[PDB]
RNA sequence: GAAACUGCGAAUGGCUCAUUAAAUCAGUUAUCGUUUAUUUGAUAGUUCCUUUACUACAUGGUAUAACUGUGGUAAUUCUAGA
RNA sequence: UGAACAGCCUCUAGUUGAUAGAAUAAUGUAGAUAAGGGAAGUCGGCAAAAUAGAUCCGUAACUUCGGGAUAAGGAUUGGCU
RNA sequence: CAGUCAAGCGUUCAUAGCGACAUUGCUUUUUGAUUCUUCGAUGUCGGCUCUUCCUAUCAUACCGAAGCAGAAUUCGGUAAG
RNA sequence: GAAUGUUACCGCAAUAGUAAUUGAACUUAGUACGAGAGGAACAGUUCAUUCGGAUAAUUGGUUUUUGCGGCUGUCUGAUCAGGCAUUGCCGCGAAGCUACCAUCCGCUGGAUUAUGGCUGAACGCCUCUAAGUCAGAAUCCAUGCUAGAACGCGGUGAUUUC
RNA sequence: UGUACAACGGGGUAUUGUAAGCAGUAGAGUAGCCUUGUUGUUACGAUCUGCUGAGAUUAAGCCUUUGUUGUCUGAUUUGU
């Protein structure tokens, strides 16, 4: 769908920005349910 | 950060501490004499109204009325002033102050009751205290008490008794 | 960067390439510094060298007190130009590129440093720390 | 308040002032990812499980959002809701 | 998390947004996007230029309601008389006449 | 009689000789060309109001320090709210 | 318009002739812009950028005293009244 | 460019690291020697650009040896990823 | 892209390609070693370099959005609104494309080499080697990633009547 | 022949930076008629102010839609 921006505290114990903001972008991915519908079966062959 | 509430109709006052950064953002951006509904910043200040009155930064950096700004300026103060006592006879200085916008970068919020809940706070409406002193001009007794320009005062101001151990003078 | 730099850096834009000439920040009779390498910097077939916020390169006076021309000595990148990016996410860049002159320990020559100074520089040469009016 | 947080509260939804450019608006779940993905806006994607246990640290964080800027991306967007723009702005000439 | 205001056109500059720039002097001005960042880099006067809030504020625009009454008041009236005079005795000499 | 207010003083004293060459300085003028705390001597019956149903004169107003009390800062002869 | 037979726009007159249609890949030819640096590019600043009119102020070495000189370096410029 | 013998060098100690007098080789980015191919024509140097290959390895991985205390270094192995 | 009944969907995987690199700081630790002067490393953390594949929330660049505004010259009587100056010039400028000038991600198993060893004869002793065997490298084979043989393949859907 | 598709229209989102028109006791000022002004009057004057963050553009590869109008069987070929 598209990208955004993010604001969080970071937690890396260590680093010059432990405990500090930061801003990271972030994309959006629609994700509505997927619906099932078959089932397939695979049998291993010395072929794959 | 730390609350600094006042009863002025006690002369009460007490600091109380409060955490959870979501019950302090009630006062973000709020100027110095904008009222405040308690309910927000607890259950036991509900209905309380606070006008916020002042109060230091980190650092310890005074506010002063008026500047608006969320930030820390550094300004030129004169005699009859906030946040300033000259030294000498016609003297100003370049001194730094804190903005009348509240910010998390407070150390200390400054409150004054207005208008007091449905429940007693406890160092606040419970305890009283009394006017250190009292009227000394002739017709501020007059006016502390109302008698007419016929009453005589002499017999109508103050008398504090204080004791010597065995010898109690008033 | 390097010796005496007790600190790591994070990537910022890199503003000064070989050649380019900063204003001396110091004191100490420099008034610009001419950058002829940059320390801890890699190799790329036909890549400038470049300095950003807080980098030690080589330098030469090319205006300044006698004394102090005509001879290579370390310097410290203390002010960009070239906006870059710190990890709260704000691009923020100053009004001039600058630097004042230091030894391979990364102590000052000079007493003080005259402008603002980057807390990226401020935070990885404690003596410029020491000399530093306003940071950031 | 699909787009709010623990520390933002207000009630508003990922989809940004006029909505995903080049896509619409998001009305079911949706998984947000840090950093890029391949591929452009409307197209098929797969996420998929990963193949290895990371020990990484940076994979490990556990990490909770403070804000998430909802702000129009068709312009230089000043405003997260309808709302905040209203209150900057105020009355106009259509309006009340 | 501040979300700061446009040095130039008063706008609010929330997360990750726009500019920073520090100068000789060492003053920071925040912008919000390039158009308040070039108009300032002009020279430009934010109160000759019609949408900013500084110009809006000095030409009174659209304020309205903040110049409009409000209602924040009390009324107190409670005595605690002297220290060291008995608290008590001061309201009853205190019945007044007139 | 602490503190604090208020008043006066801190513009004298002490130090140096860098600037300064018609400047300073000196001797001699000028203020019929001006400011002057202080000291000393003088100097003030008039202040209200369409002018009988009068205006506190037997004396009109508050707002502050010190102080009490709640506080902030690593830090100053920093000072905030009550 | 402007110093002008310059450039740019127009009246008179005269043209509207030069295969056409659809797209806008790479690479080109011709026209442009680019953050920060600023010749580090290259045999070489090649190419490109910079400068530019006019009114005023200011102008070095050296010289065959004629120059060098728009030396260099500055400021100013609309409209309306 | 690499060996073999080992008189010597290396405080002592031939061979840790070296190595004379001799002697055996390898290589074909040196230069020669030759004149086979092209004189009814195989575009001459360098640079830019870009690919790939060789190893007689400069760095990086893991090792053996030292006249390797540590640190640094030298000799060597597997190695051209 | 013709032809292996037509057409469609979902897949297998032969062969081929293949990828990551290097450094510093903290800490270890002023530690082991040393008379001293001097002075490490393995584990752990934080970053970086060279490389690679993407990506465009942000920031930057680009502008025929000829979008809004502005300016010069002229032509439409003036006004409005416009034409022309090989896109007339200037400020801003969305979308798109795009930059270590921007952001994001760059897998872990086995088998070996050198080398150090185990057991152990040949050779009653001894020997890592002869038989057998352990540990081992930026190597190699896989895992992973990119093609998918247009004459390698499977599963499945529907399959025409005037 | 329908949570259909399209063209417009509406709403959102953007960009610029306040449209035209009208008004004004704003305006350096300037004319013209006297009944020569205890604002004389009628116009004119770059610009300013108000209606006006107005107007204009906004998918051409933005978002959205209970509205309006319209469209919905041409062609070719294929079998174990
Ligand atoms: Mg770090
Ligand atoms: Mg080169
Ligand atoms: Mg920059
Ligand atoms: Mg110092
Ligand atoms: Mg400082
Ligand atoms: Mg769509
Ligand atoms: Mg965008
Ligand atoms: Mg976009
Ligand atoms: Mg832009
Ligand atoms: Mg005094
Ligand atoms: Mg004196
Ligand atoms: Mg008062
Ligand atoms: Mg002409
Ligand atoms: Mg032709
Ligand atoms: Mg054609
Ligand atoms: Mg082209
Ligand atoms: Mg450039
Ligand atoms: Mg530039
Ligand atoms: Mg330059
Ligand atoms: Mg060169
Ligand atoms: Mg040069
Ligand atoms: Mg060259
Ligand atoms: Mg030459
Ligand atoms: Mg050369
Ligand atoms: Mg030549
Ligand atoms: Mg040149
Ligand atoms: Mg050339
Ligand atoms: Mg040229
Ligand atoms: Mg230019
Ligand atoms: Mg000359
Ligand atoms: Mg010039
Ligand atoms: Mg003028
Ligand atoms: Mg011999
Ligand atoms: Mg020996
Ligand atoms: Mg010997
Ligand atoms: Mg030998
Ligand atoms: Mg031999
Ligand atoms: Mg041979
Ligand atoms: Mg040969
Ligand atoms: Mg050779
Ligand atoms: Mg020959
Ligand atoms: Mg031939
Ligand atoms: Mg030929
Ligand atoms: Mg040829
Ligand atoms: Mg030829
Ligand atoms: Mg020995
Ligand atoms: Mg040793
Ligand atoms: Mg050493
Ligand atoms: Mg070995
Ligand atoms: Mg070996
Ligand atoms: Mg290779
Ligand atoms: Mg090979
Ligand atoms: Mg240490
Ligand atoms: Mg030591
Ligand atoms: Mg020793
Ligand atoms: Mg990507
Ligand atoms: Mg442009
Ligand atoms: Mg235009
Ligand atoms: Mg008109
Ligand atoms: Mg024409
Ligand atoms: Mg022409
Ligand atoms: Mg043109
Ligand atoms: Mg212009
Ligand atoms: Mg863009
Ligand atoms: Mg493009
Ligand atoms: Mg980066
Ligand atoms: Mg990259
Ligand atoms: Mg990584
Ligand atoms: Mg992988
Ligand atoms: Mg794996
Ligand atoms: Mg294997
Ligand atoms: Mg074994
Ligand atoms: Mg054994
Ligand atoms: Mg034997
Ligand atoms: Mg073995
Ligand atoms: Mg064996
Ligand atoms: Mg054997
Ligand atoms: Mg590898
Ligand atoms: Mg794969
Ligand atoms: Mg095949
Ligand atoms: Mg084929
Ligand atoms: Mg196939
Ligand atoms: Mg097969
Ligand atoms: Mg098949
Ligand atoms: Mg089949
Ligand atoms: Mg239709
Ligand atoms: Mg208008
Ligand atoms: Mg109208
Ligand atoms: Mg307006
Ligand atoms: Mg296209
Ligand atoms: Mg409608
Ligand atoms: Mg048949």
């Amino acid at each position: 769908a598209g990208m955004t921006t993010i604001v969080r505290d970071l937690d890396r114990p260590g680093s010059k920005f432990h405990k500090r903001e930061v801003v990271e972008a972030v994309t959006v991915v629609d994700t509505p349910p997927v619906v099932v519908v078959g089932v397939v079966g695979y049998v291993e062959t010395p072929r794959g | 950060m730390k609350l600094n509430i006042s009863y002025p109709v006690n002369g009460s006052q007490k600091t109380f501490e409060i955490d959870d950064e979501h019950r302090i953002r009630v006062f973000f951006d709020k100027r110095i004499g904008q009222e405040v509904d308690g309910e927000a910043v607890g259950d036991e200040f509900k209905g309380y109204v606070f006008k916020i009155s002042g109060g230091n930064d980190k650092q310890g950096f005074p506010m002063k009325q008026g500047v608006l700004l969320p930030t820390r300026i550094k300004l030129l103060l004169t005699k009859n002033v906030s946040c300033y006592r000259p030294r000498r006879d016609g003297e100003r200085k370049r001194k730094s102050v804190r903005g009348a916008i509240v910010g998390p970068d407070l150390a200390v919020l400054a409150l004054v009751i207005v208008k007091k809940g449905e429940q007693e706070l406890e160092g606040l409406t419970d305890t009283t205290v009394p006017k250190r002193l009292g009227p000394k001009r002739a017709n501020n007794i007059r006016k502390f008490f109302g008698l007419s320009k016929e009453d005589d005062v002499r017999d109508f101001v103050i008398r504090r008794e204080v004791t010597k151990g065995e010898k109690t003078y008033t | 960067s390097g010796n005496g730099a007790q600190g790591t850096k994070f990537r910022i834009s890199l503003g000064l390439p070989v050649g380019a000439i900063m204003n001396c920040a110091d004191n100490s009779g420099a008034r610009n510094l001419y950058i002829i390498a940059v320390k801890g910097s890699g190799s790329r077939l036909n890549r400038l060298p470049a300095a950003s916020l807080g980098d030690m390169v080589m330098a030469t006076v090319k205006k300044g007190k006698p004394e102090l021309r005509k001879k290579v000595m370390p310097a410290i990148v203390v002010r960009q130009a070239k906006s870059w990016r710190r990890r709260d996410g704000v691009f923020l860049y100053f009004e001039d590129n600058a630097g004042v002159i230091a030894n391979p320990k990364g102590e000052m020559k000079g007493s003080a440093i005259t402008g603002p100074v980057g807390k990226e520089c401020a935070d990885l040469w404690p003596r410029v720390a020491s000399n530093s009016g306003v940071v950031v | 308040a699909n787009g709010a947080t623990s520390f933002d509260r207000t009630k508003k939804t990922i989809t940004p002032m006029g909505g995903f450019v080049h896509y619409g608006e998001i009305k079911n779940d949706f998984i947000m990812v840090k950093g890029c993905i391949p591929g452009n806006r409307k197209r098929i994607v797969t996420l998929r499980k990963s193949l290895y246990t990371n020990t990484s640290r940076k994979a490990l964080e556990e990490v909770s959002l403070k804000w998430i800027d909802t702000a129009s991306k068709f312009g230089k967007g000043r405003f997260q809701t309808p709302a905040e723009k209203h209150a900057f702005m105020g009355t106009l000439k259509k309006d009340l | 998390m501040k979300v700061e205001i446009d040095s130039f056109s008063g706008a609010k500059i929330y997360p990750g947004r726009g500019t920073l720039f520090v100068r000789g002097d060492s003053k920071i001005f925040r912008f919000q996007n390039s158009k308040s960042a070039s108009l300032f880099k002009q020279r430009k006067n934010p109160r000759r230029i019609a949408w900013t809030v500084l110009f809006r504020k000095h030409h009174k625009k659209g304020i309205t309601e903040e110049v409009a009454k409000k209602r924040s008041r009390k009324t107190v009236k409670a005595q605690r008389p002297i220290t060291g005079a008995s608290l008590d005795l001061i309201k009853e000499r205190r019945s007044l006449k007139p």
